[PDB]
This record gives C-alpha cells, structure tokens and sequence, in this order.
RNA sequence: GCCGCGAUC
C-alpha cells in the first residue's frame, strides 16, 4: 500500500504520547525559553513538568 | 566556595543494619553523591565468600551422606551463605568435624588464626543418629564481584581431584543500601542538605569503612577526568634458508634470486620459478620434494612479510 | 524489583489476574515482612500470636475458623517462623478474594491502599513520575531453553 | 476488471487492510489470456490460443 | 484502579431488567410473539450496551479535573489505561468497554445470541455461567483462527 | 470441537491443546466420573422444598436435562432456604430465572466446571478465556527448580494435586517417627493400632536423583525431623516441585 | 546449509540494520572463511591445524 | 585482583566549532559509564560556576507588557534575546552595563560600553532592530555571578515593586552548558565482553571549553570527597 | 526410511 510498515509502536508510540501532552497546572507556566535546547536542561533538571 | 561533607554522627542499629549520616551537603549534590555511593557499593565492594569444600565421603553433589538430613547439593546452599571475615589472608581454610545429635552450625568451626564467624548459629546440616560423623573441609576466598563455579577455568590449570565440590561465589558483603535527603539542621547557612545512607550488610564489612572504600574507587576513577588532554607468524617460516640440505646447484640460484628465507619460496607458485636460469626440472623436483617432507607445498599465499 | 513486565501486555489480553495477583501478593508478602520484622526483635509470644490472629480471621464472611486461641506457645512460633517468608493464602477459582478484601489485607500490612509504589530509577536515581504497580507474581520457568534450541 | 477489483476490495477494505488495487489488477491480467477464435486464415479454429 | 467502574452502570441495568420484566408480562398478556420479544430484548439489550460503554468513556476520558491559576478546569485524563488506548499503542475502545463496562451480547454455538448477556466485566468476577458462555465464542474463535 | 452446553461438569472448557488438536483432547473436571455403562456425571445437591439438602445425587448427560438446577453462586440462609425468590438456574442447556420453589438440584461447588490444571488459576474468572487456556497448557510445562517454593496466592487446591498424584510419600499408618534420613524414613507405629503378631515398624525408601521422561531430576527430601508425631495422610518427603505436600 | 535457528530477543541499543548474532552460531556459520583467514596470515600451514 | 578497577585509556575527542564536543571513554567496568556520566551530568547542569543577565532596564514604561515604543521586536523577545547572552567577570560579584544606540541598524552585543572587566565573547549576537527608524533604544543591565540555573521565580528584594520593576524579573542561566548528554555502549577488552564505555556529548554556550567544563565538574566531584578519601589515600 | 504421539510460534 506504500504506508511505511518499519514504524515504531507499543513502548515507542506510548512514550511519544506521554511526552507530547499538555497539562493544565504543572511545573512551568508561560516561561519564555531560548530555544528546545533550554527545554531539556530544564526538565532533566527537575525545574519543569 | 563548596562546602565539604564530614562523615559525622555514625550509628549503627543491629548486627547488620547500619546508617551513615554526611551533614554538611550542598544544593544538588546529596542525590549525586548518593546514588554514586549506592552504585557503587551494590556493584563492587571487597568481601569473602567459600568457593570449594570438600567432604570426605562424598563424591559429587548430586549423592547423600547416611545419618545426615540434608542432599549435598542442599548442604552447599547452606554453606553458599556462610559469610567469614579473614585477616591478612585470602585462601584460609576452614576444616569443621562434628558428631552426635543435633544441628551443626559454624559455632563448631575448628578456631583458625584470625577468621570471625560474624553470626555462630548459621546451620548448614542436622545429624540424625549417634554413630555418624560429618568430616569437611571448606575453603573461603576473597573477591570483588559474582563469579559463578562453572565460568572460571584457571582453576582447572591443576586438575582437581574427584571429590572436590565446586560452589559459586558472591563475593558481595552489601545485601541492601538505601539512601535518603533531608535539611540540615545549620541555621546560620540558609538552607543546607544532609545525607544519611542506610545500609545492610552480612556483617562482614565496616559501614564507615565501606563508605570510605566507595569513596576512594570513585575518586580513583574520576582521576581520569581532572586531566582529559588527548586532543608470518608460524615458527616453521621464518627460518634461514640454508636449512632445508639442498643441492649446491640449488644454493647459488637462491642466491640470485635472494630467496633468503623460507617463506618467500613457499609463495612461487610452479609456473614461474621454471622460468628462473638453470634450475633444473629434477632439481625443481628437489626442492618440491624436501618441502612436501615439511609439509609445506608451493603456491601458497601470505599477507604481511616483515623483513625478519 | 526481581522481574520487570510490559504494562502493554494486560489491556489488549485482558489478564487482570496478573495485576490483582501482584497486589494479593503484595499485600501477603508485607504480612509476611510484618512477621519477620516481628520475630527479628524477639518479641513476647502473646503479641505475635495476637497479630496472627487478627490476620487470620480478616476478610468478608470467610469460611476459615482458625484460631491460636488452642494453639500452643511452641507451635505459633513454628508456625510463625514457617510463614516469615509470606502469609501462603488462597483464593478459590471462582468465588475468592475481592478488590475490597484485598485492600483491608494491604492495609493491615502498612502499604499503599491503591497497590503501587513510588520506584526511584536504578541508574539515574530519578523518581519515576507515575507510581508503578509492584507486587509478588508467581512465575514459572517453562521447558523452552535455548541451550537446546 | 472493475467489477473484480471493486469486488475483491470490498472484502479486503472492510477489515481495514490496505491493498493497492495495482496488485489485483495484476493477477486479473494473467486470468485474462487464452482467448478463443470465431474465425480462420491463419493456421487457427475454433480452439483456445 | 484504572479500570475506572462507571456511576451508572447498575441504575442501567436495573432500568434495563425493568423493561425486560415488562416485555415478559406482555408476552404473558399473549398479544406478543416469540420472535418479537426476542428481537426487542436483543434490542434493548444491546443499547444498554451502548448506554454503558458511552458512559463508561465519559467518565474516563476527561476524569482528571486540575485546578488552573483560576477556578477549576478539566482535560483529557492521564490515566494509564485510557493512555494506552488512545495513544494507539496497545488495545482499542471495544477491548476497553470489556474491562470497565460490560461484557456485552456474546454467542456463537451456532450463531444464534442468547437473550440474557454477560453483565459483569474483568474487573469485577464473573460467576460459573457468564464464564462457560464465553467460553462458546473464545473457543469458536481459537479453532476458526487454526483452520 | 464446540462446547456443547453439556459440557458443564464432565469436561473442562478451558485445558485444551491450541493448534491442531483443539476440541478434540479434553480434560475430565475435578468432581466428574464416569457411569456404570461409560458416560460422565456430575454430583448434584438434592432440593427438597425451598432448602438444599446435604444429600448428593449423580447425574448423567441425559438425565441432568430434566430436571431444574441452581447455581453454586447463590446465595443460602443459616437453615439453608435461598436468600431470594428469584435465582438464576439451567433447565435445558439455557439458562433462566426461576422461582425458589421451582429449583430442583443444586450445584455442589465453584470448582465444579473447571478441571484440575484450571483450578490453580488464582483470579481465573478476571481472566479472558483463551488466555486462561493458554496459562492452563502453560503450567504442565515448568521444569521443577532447585528449591521448592510455595505460591504465595493459591487456590487450596495445590495439596490435592500433590497428595493424589503419587511423587510425595504419604504416611499410610504412620505413628512418630523414629529416625530420618536423607534418603530413608522409619516410622515407629502407635499401639493404638497395629497388626498383632510380629509387631512392625513402617520405613519408606525414598528415590534420590532419578531420570525423569522429559530429562528431568526427581528428587524426595523429607519434612519431618524427629520425634514428630505423624497422623494418617500426612506427606513426609515432597517430590520435585512441591513444598511440605504443596504443589509448587 | 550455511544456516542457524535460535530464538530471538529484543535488543533496543541496535541500529536499523543490525541484528544480534551469538558467537557460537558465528564460529560455526563463517567456518570455512575462518580458515581462509587462518591459512592466509599463516597461523595454520595446512588445513588440518 | 581485589582493589584494581579497569581505567579508562586512550579516550578520544571530536571537537566541532568552538563549543561542541564529543569526548568518549572506553572501557570502564560494568555499571560504572551510567554512575560516571549522570554524576558528571547533574554537576555539569545543577551546580556550575558561571554568569548571566539577571535584570534589564528599558527607558520609558517598566510594565511587564508594554508596547515597545515601536522596536520592531516586543520587549518579551528582547528579554529572550538577552538570556542568551554570554559574559565574562573578573572577580566582581555585581556590575552594571549600559546600551545605547541612535541611528537605524540591528543592535548588538559590541554596542554596550567598554568596561575592561565584564568581557563579551559573542559581540556579533543580535538583541534587537533598533526603534523602527529615527529614533533610540536606551537599555542598562545587570549581571551577577550565580550557579547553576534560577528561574524567575520572584524578585523578594528592596521593598514594594520597586526591585521587580528595577529587574524585570530576567531567567539567570548561570552555569555555562547549553546541552549535556551521555550515552554508554557496550566494548570488551581482552575476553571480557561485558563492559561499559562512556560518550559524553556537550555543547556550550561559550567563555569556556567544553574540555574545561568537563575537567571543573570532575575537579569539584574529587574536591567533593576529600573527607573520605585523604585518610585512605595511596600516597 | 518412516509411522504414530506430544509440544512451540
């Protein structure tokens, strides 16, 4: 059919899920960041959700 | 401008269970140092553990001794949690004789120099009539990590007599190690952290000791940090050539053609050298003949040739 | 933890025996810890046998009539120290344990109502953000070895 | 051919499985050979070439 | 727990029990046929179905109600079931309405359905009966799939 | 390779093998037997008025499609009258509802449908049916470990299984015991009962390291120690796979 | 021949085109290209060492 | 055999540009490459020396929200430009830099006025586009030397307003890492297989070697241990 | 050179 049939699923699409969602109230709330950079030294940090 | 931890206010709660308080913390730094600690003590810490014992009428593991109440193979894990603690030694030898009725436990191990049964009610065998004996003898080594019987092979370098019973090791004093964070009690600091890292072991290793062995292996292996910088092989060939008793015929074509080395004439295949001066369809046969006693016939092909 | 599963593998099989399982086990295995911690500081025998009592007799109109009442000193302690490693219960096929009967025993255990723990990560030492369900499965080493395979 | 292809899909598009519909087609070409003769001339009748 | 058990699912089913008692006393009045009340228990039954799996997922799709820097909002629930099912990782909604919700009109020892269906989930237990009919389409489907 | 609606208590709906030979290998359930011509029945409580009775009645295929039975889930009252007027029962391969003075057998126990691999399921009815087949198959394969150890959430059912099949040794008129040993039990019989003349002690020679067919060890190690009393039926070595007569 | 059977595992840390492959297959499938190998660095004269 | 521990020899480099590196170690023992690179990694981005702008001061309204006078860019993508800045102090806890420029033209770092103390690394980076056309910027700020990273949590200082609007409430990025992350892989060392090897990946966002970074993570982690470690020493 | 039987996906 041309879908790709080498596509992640099960733990892969479960962790792209969590990671791509959007809470009401949680660690950070309309920071302003440089970049996506910024954005993984503040989560491994524990700064933000 | 960092302040340094002390190893203060160490308590112990029982024979096994331990904790180790580190008052003066940073911000972050009580998880780091934490988690490193515990990884490191769980992973590799010193310690002793039996590896072969040898009972006197048994023959493997997998048989049974009249008047005991336990297989071979049960006494072995019985023995497999023995924990010892030796002095200045590695290969201590731990030789037990018991007879009669009831439990035998390692408060009955024949008294050595300097090794301390941290508990003396660890049963590794019941007798169960009155006339029967139990006669082993139990060797204890030192070691870092779990090596099992069956991956080590040094130990076969000197073939081990039948009757001699092989039993993992663990190796690993630490059982259990837990770690918690909490605020300082310094009011003068703002806010300070301490560290009190709760530990259980068998007995066999000093808490505070144990801290400081973690401790050291670290810095040992950070040492590499604080400086990063950085930015014919088989005996029959390569043998003299005037060994294989040829022709003097022979000898000077070799010569000339400075076919020095043994090697460098296994590599002429028999379409090529005949077209060599004056060597000689028998004397050809000749060379081919005392190089097949060898076993090594022409036409083979090598790789790398240095130059001796 | 001993062994680690894939949560994806319940709701597309619909085994909800292995999570009500863990937590049964869970809630058995703090018992038995209860009792273990118990006996490590050598207490009076009549504490001990009251504590096996009333977790004996918890549950919903059980059919289970025990009682250390006419029972022994000598026997409640083998006993005791025959069930240190886990209280053994059971639960028929069909009619057995419920979700509230389970909760009770969790609770008489001192551990989490709900079945799942806060699991801090072995390597970085993180706190996994959701708790995790952790409890005692019993598992089975089937006759497939790739040593002869 | 459309009849067929329309009719295998069917089946097939139900389930929610994707097949392109170049691959029926191709399988309806090879049932699609071997035709008869209402004529003669050429060394052929009334039989299936 | 994150099999989340909908509010409603008992009125429902004691609404639905309602009406099949009614549609019994009007078969014993003798104006309806066999087939009729079949077809109209199979009716009811399967939109009580429908009725219990539509609540079951509005009660687990937007559970999770956090207060915002005002007041109090709600949004799609992280529950870890619905998570898996949405996500599209593992599982679907039909293989979730037989875990919270109820079972649902199930039988094939000929293809023919019985009238009463199975009421209880996994969640819950299911008694000696509602098993043993199961076992009709589970075990159709392990020797369908072989041959 | 259906379930026939009669199928309730003479063959287990669940063990079956998967691929090829499905519906067609069966397993007899824990209470089923057969006749005295060769068909399976089913024990059965007999129902006198609104009160089941203690009474047990056997019923073939043919004969259980007359009567009325009840369900092993109902509930009873302390006399034994249902707690209901209204309980769900089987007439003729369905099932229905039926008044309380309309019930005419009575099923003897939950365990009833099910067979004996089945049974040590814990949660088996939170289970889909094809994976509790699977899991039943699954458990007649586990090779037996070094160490018995116990399950920690049974089904009561695990010493039957180990009792009745044979690997453990079993007290058949032990008093207490004399003397153990790793391979040999001697236990002297209380006077209450013996044999008179000779006298006579019961010794057991129990069976070490042994090939088993699929290449597996069988092993016996003893329970008691000594001087333990020791009742009839008590289990003294547990074989491979089961700890102090429990199945494991 | 040429061909081994054992069962598989996950492995997360491999690449798109690599697959895990124990040594004790190797050594076995690759035998005769071992001892092309062994015989051209000279390790073994003959075929027999 | 008990006591020695495999080190870490010939580690390799890749350095990319300036600020980009990947180092690599190779072997270390098993378990030991996760324990070295997330302690390296907390250091590295918790607790850093290093330097930031803390606060602005734009002349005009103070307003967290404003409407920017007309700078083409509004004040909230100032305030972004300016958290990437990166400086340089020698040993001054506070200073004070000013900017202020006339004429149409993109404003950048080399327009703030020279102090032979505070040190700029990226002159060339752009804050703004200068008020539309035919007009002035006029912009003083702060930097004070910090460790690791505070957001903008609260002011809490002077009394009132009158700190947050003296400060504008700036993200401090202290510690000087823009990116750490390591991955172990697996290498074998004579007939060992199970072993452990250390890739380090970093980039920075200037005024130090990521070489230099590395080196002042593992310099304070040592430093960290002196208490347990100086009794028990080899030498 | 198979035939039965059991088992795995």
């Amino acid at each position: 059919n041309g879908e790709p049939i080498i596509v992640p699923s099960q733990d892969v699409v479960l962790g792209l899920y969590y990671m791509t969602r959007d809470c009401v109230n949680a660690k950070g709330e309309g920071m302003v960041l440089t970049g996506p950079k910024e954005a993984e030294r503040l989560y491994r940090s524990g700064l933000a959700s | 401008e960092f302040l340094k931890p002390r190893l203060v206010d160490i308590e112990q709660v029982s024979s096994t269970h331990a904790k180790v308080t580190l008052e003066p913390l940073e911000r972050g730094f009580g998880h780091t140092l934490g988690n490193a600690l515990r990884r490191i003590l769980l992973s590799s810490m010193p310690g002793c553990a039996v590896t072969e014992v040898e009972i006197d009428g048994v023959l493997h593991e997998y048989s049974t001794k009249e008047g005991v109440q336990e297989d071979i193979l049960e006494i072995l894990l019985n023995l497999k949690g023995l924990a010892v603690r030796v002095q200045g030694k590695d290969e201590v030898i731990l030789t037990l004789n018991k007879s009669g009725i009831g439990p035998v436990t390692a408060a009955d191990i024949t008294h050595d120099g300097d090794v301390e049964i941290v508990k003396p009610q660890h049963v590794i065998c019941h007798l169960t009539d009155e006339n029967a004996s139990i006669s082993m003898r139990i060797k204890v080594q030192r070691g870092r990590g779990y090596v099992p019987a069956s991956t080590r092979i040094h130990s076969e370098e000197d073939e081990r007599p039948i009757g001699r019973l092989l039993v993992d090791a663990c190796y690993s004093p630490v059982e259990r190690i837990a770690y918690n964070v909490e605020a300082a009690r310094v009011e003068q600091r703002t806010d300070l952290d301490k560290l009190v890292i709760e530990m259980e072991t068998n007995g066999t290793i000093d808490p505070e000791e144990a801290i400081r062995r973690a401790a050291t292996i670290l810095a040992e292996q950070l040492e590499a940090f604080v400086d990063l910088r950085d930015v014919e092989f088989d005996p029959i060939l390569l043998r003299p050539v005037d060994d294989l008793e040829l022709t003097v015929r022979s000898a000077n074509c070799l010569k000339a053609e400075a076919i020095h080395y043994i090697g460098d004439l296994v590599q002429r295949t028999e379409v090529e050298l005949l077209k060599t001066p004056n060597l000689g369809k028998k004397s050809l046969t000749e060379i081919k003949d005392v190089l097949a006693s060898r076993g090594l016939s022409l036409g083979m092909r090598l790789e790398n040739w240095p130059p001796a | 933890v001993d062994i680690v599963l894939n949560p994806l593998g319940v709701p597309s099989r619909m085994n909800i025996g292995q999570i009500l399982e863990t937590h049964l086990g869970m809630a058995a295995k703090g018992i038995g810890d209860k009792i273990n911690a118990m006996l490590k500081q050598q207490q009076e025998v009549a504490k001990l046998r009251e504590f096996i009592q009333r977790a004996y007799d918890l549950g919903a109109d059980v059919r289970q009539k025990v009682d250390l009442s006419t029972f022994s000193d000598e026997e409640v302690m083998r006993l005791a120290e025959n069930l240190r490693k886990g209280m053994p219960i059971a639960t028929p096929v069909f009619d057995g344990a419920k979700e509230a009967e389970i909760k009770e025993l969790l609770k008489l255990g001192d551990l989490p109502t709900s079945g799942q723990i806060r699991l801090y990560d072995g390597r970085t030492g993180e706190q996994f953000e959701r708790p995790v369900t952790v409890g005692y499965m019993y598992m089975l080493k089937l006759n497939h070895l790739v040593d002869d395979k | 051919t459309r009849y067929i292809v329309n009719e295998v899909q069917d089946v097939y598009r139900l389930q929610g499985v994707k097949i392109n519909d170049k691959h029926i087609e191709v399988i309806v070409r090879q049932m699609l050979r071997k035709a008869t003769i209402v004529n003669a001339g050429s060394s052929d009748f009334l039989e299936g070439e | 727990d994150d099999m989340v058990i909908p509010e409603k699912k008992h009125e429902i089913i004691s609404e639905a029990e309602a009406e099949v008692a009614e549609i019994q006393e009007q078969f014993q009045s003798g104006l309806v046929t066999a087939g009729e009340r079949y077809n109209k228990v199979i009716d009811i039954w399967a939109a009580a179905n429908d009725r219990v799996s539509k609540a079951m997922m509005d009660n687990l799709q937007t559970e999770t109600v956090i207060n915002r820097d005002g007041q109090e909002e709600k949004q799609v629930s992280f529950n870890s079931i619905y998570m898996m099912a949405d996500s599209g990782a593992r599982g679907s909604a039909a293989q979730i309405r037989q875990l919270a919700g109820m079972r649902g009109l199930m039988a094939k020892p000929d293809g023919s359905i019985i009238e009463t269906p199975i009421t209880a989930n996994f969640r819950e237990g299911l008694n000696v009966l509602q098993y043993f009919i199961s076992t009709h389409g589970a075990r159709k489907g392990l020797a369908d799939t072989a041959l | 390779r259906d379930v026939h609606p009669t199928h309730y208590g003479r063959v287990c709906p669940i063990e079956t093998p998967e691929g090829p030979n499905i519906g067609l290998i069966n397993s007899l359930s824990v209470y089923a037997q057969t006749n005295e011509y060769g068909f399976l029945e089913t024990p059965y409580r007999k129902v006198t008025d609104g009160v089941v009775t203690d009474e047990i009645h056997y019923l073939s295929a043919i004969e259980e499609g007359n009567y009325v039975i009840a369900q092993a889930n109902s509930n009873l009252d302390e006399e034994g009258h249902f707690v209901e007027d209204l309980v769900t029962c089987r007439s003729k391969g369905e099932s229905s509802l039926f008044s309380r003075d309309q019930v005419d057998y009575m099923d003897v126990s939950t365990q009833q449908v099910v067979s004996v691999g089945a049974s040590l399921i814990p949660f088996l009815e939170h289970d889909d049916a094809n994976r509790a087949l699977m899991g039943a198959n699954m458990q007649r394969q586990a090779v037996p470990t070094l160490r018995a150890d116990k399950p920690l959430v049974g089904t009561g059912m695990e010493r039957a299984v180990a009792v009745d099949s044979g690997v453990t040794a079993v007290a058949k008129r032990g008093g207490v015991v004399q003397y153990v040993d790793a391979s040999r039990i001697v236990i002297k019989v209380n006077e209450d009962e013996m044999y008179p003349g000779e006298a006579g002690i019961d010794i057991y020679n129990l069976t070490k390291y042994t090939r088993s067919n699929q290449n597996t060890c069988i092993n016996q190690m003893p329970c008691v120690s000594l001087g333990e009393p020791v009742e009839r039926g008590d289990v003294l070595a547990d074989g491979p796979s089961t700890d102090l007569g429990e199945l494991a | 021949d040429y061909s081994g059977r054992s069962v598989i595992t996950v492995g997360p840390y491999l690449r798109l085109h690599q697959c895990g492959l124990p040594k004790k297959m190797a050594l076995e499938l690759f035998k005769p290209f071992i001892y092309g190998k062994l015989e051209l660095r000279g390790l073994a004269t003959t075929i027999k060492a």
